[PDB]
């Protein structure tokens, strides 16, 4: 129960295809 | 962008086929309110020769 630092406590605290086929063809 | 251009240039026929599909709708749609226009007018043939 004693109390730690604060500065320790601030320091351990699919649709990409659908595109590409598309692009493709046209 | 020939690829792109003739894909485009079917895309915008489709508009084409959409949009005489709504103006041969107007021309159903005015023809009865002008004929909402006649029945009135036919009456002022019987009621001006009064």
């Amino acid at each position: 129960s004693l109390p730690i630092e604060d500065n320790y406590i601030r320091e351990v605290v699919s649709k990409l295809m659908e595109c590409v086929n598309d692009a493709v063809q046209t | 962008l020939g690829k792109v251009s003739d894909k485009s240039r079917e895309i915008s026929e489709k508009y084409i086929e959409e949009s005489q599909a709504i103006i041969q709708e107007l021309v159903k749609l005015t023809m009865e309110k002008l004929e909402s226009k006649f029945t009135k007018l036919c009456d002022l043939e019987t009621q001006l020769e009064m």
